[PDB]
């Protein structure tokens, strides 16, 4: 059930004992729900609205947050013509029940050019910091990821998302205690 | 005897903490064995009350017990575990897991 | 029983501290009586090692002992006494003379 | 011997239900070690007393206040019912000399005190003690000179009770606190207990 990333981090932290981590507390948050929209002529890219349930104690000061995605050409024929593209993640402030990027209000986080099939790491600490300080006005705690394939590439270059069950997205929040371990 | 730190290996399966502790599977928690017998030297960092109580025990062994040999300082370990909500949590310093120093209190 | 703070008056002549303590000659030092039996509740402020060792005690009661009931916080008293050089010393807060809180460690 | 009742009274004061906690946690009493007394002369019409103490306060302690308590009394004189009036001054002795008392050496003025009633007087001389703690090992201190000046209509032999007398001798009262707010002091307290144990 826990990601191998978390286990690798433990092995990393316990191996390199001569080097202390920048963040003492690390948590893993799997995706709660996903709304996927295929590419259209008006919007030639894959749209994914990812909903998480990140809840970090207020006595904790978060340092860094990672969004790990599995980029893969979804088992298509004639995929051997190459594999090149890019993906962009936006922090969603205002949503709407029509389409994905074709509505709402977003703040740009990270742009990532992709090549190798596999896991990518996107530093989206900014959004999580905004999610902790919710202020209860806008419906957040969610973000949208778009996957753009370059010319002469895979038809369905995308990230593995629900309702699939293999290599699903998840958050990694790096945090430390403000009271230096007293309250935590 | 002498209030001192001894070895103590703790398998989480034995205590049932394997249900939430992902790593490690077992660790060295150490233990404070021995008794706080007169006189209490510097090497057990006695408190004034511990000294008082010790002297009272010698005088009134039927009414007052001697000071106990307990962990004075504790050292953290690295622990990977699941939160109450099932959230995988990794803590490089999980405070209070192993004995650093023993003493008389 | 249960780990709790109890009363304990200490006459310094009985322990021989009348040889240097001018006042109060006798005071309330308190005492931590009782045992740290499973489960360890919040009212003894148990540490993680105390919790671990207790769980180990349940598993191996012949090899590993339970946590000890010891003073967690100590309160000062007013003491008039003579220094090692014979210098009369008055200390309004003479730290660590009486038990404030008890706990399992 | 036994500690002065002043220390005991301070204890009783601290232990009585006072609404005001003391300014200083640590209080010590230092009696005079030796005294050099010179009677009044025509050149110097006053009683001269050089008082030597053995004050030793730990460097981890920050002293707040020091009191020099003297017993002013017309020394069992005839016509002592003619009054008791005068003044007394204490100097911190920096440089001494084996000739006379005030007629030589180097002094720093501390306290001037007009006296009337026979009994104990209190002189706030915190300044001198602070210099004694910060010795710097250059100048020979840890001592002070007290002079007693009698007025016209007073006692013939107005003085303070000092050695080689044995009644109501002078002593120091040092009010002190710990610099580390009790951290370093309670450590030295503990090592003292294990020694007493
Ligand atoms: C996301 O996490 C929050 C925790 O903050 C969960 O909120 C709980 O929801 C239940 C539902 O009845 C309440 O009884 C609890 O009181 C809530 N806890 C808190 C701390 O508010 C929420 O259920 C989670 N969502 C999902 C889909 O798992
Ligand atoms: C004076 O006080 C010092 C404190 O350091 C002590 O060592 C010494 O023995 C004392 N001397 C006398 C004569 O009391
Ligand atoms: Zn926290
Ligand atoms: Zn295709
Ligand atoms: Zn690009
Ligand atoms: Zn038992
Ligand atoms: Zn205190
Ligand atoms: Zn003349
Ligand atoms: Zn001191
Ligand atoms: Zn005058
Ligand atoms: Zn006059
Ligand atoms: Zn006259």
């Amino acid at each position: 059930e826990p990601p191998q990333y978390m286990i690798d981090l433990y092995n990393r932290y316990t191996t390199d004992k001569s080097s202390t981590p920048a963040s003492n507390i690390v948590r893993s948050f799997s995706v709660e729900d996903a709304i996927s929209t295929a590419a259209t002529e008006d919007f030639p890219f894959q749209k994914h609205i990812l909903i998480f349930n990140i809840s970090i104690p207020r006595h904790e000061q978060i340092t860094r947050a990672e969004l790990r995605l599995y980029v893969s050409c979804q088992n298509d024929v004639d995929s051997t013509h190459g594999l090149e593209g890019s993906m962009v993640v936006y922090d969603v402030l205002e949503d709407s029940e029509t389409w994905d990027q074709a509505t709402g209000t977003k703040t740009f986080l990270v742009s990532q050019d992709i090549r190798d099939e596999g896991w990518e790491t996107l530093e989206v600490s900014s959004a999580v910091k905004r999610w902790v300080r919710a202020d209860s006005t806008t419906n957040k705690n969610k973000l949208e990821v778009t996957v753009q394939s370059h010319r002469e590439s895979c038809d369905t270059l995308d990230i593995s998302v629900p309702p699939g069950s293999k290599n699903l997205p998840f958050f990694v929040v790096f945090s430390n205690d403000r009271s230096n371990g007293t309250k935590e | 005897s002498h209030c001192q730190k001894t070895s103590l290996r703790v398998n989480f399966e034995d205590i049932g903490w394997d249900s939430w502790i992902i790593a490690p599977k077992e660790y060295e928690a150490y233990e404070c064995k021995g008794g706080c017998f007169f006189p209490l030297a510097d090497d057990v960092t006695p408190t004034k009350h511990a000294i008082v109580q010790t002297l009272v025990h010698l005088k009134f062994p039927t009414k007052v017990g001697k000071a106990c040999c307990v962990p004075t300082k504790l050292s953290p370990i690295s622990v990977l575990y699941k939160d109450d909500m099932g959230v995988p949590t990794l803590k490089y310093h999980y405070e209070g897991m192993s004995v650093a120093e023993c003493g008389c209190r």
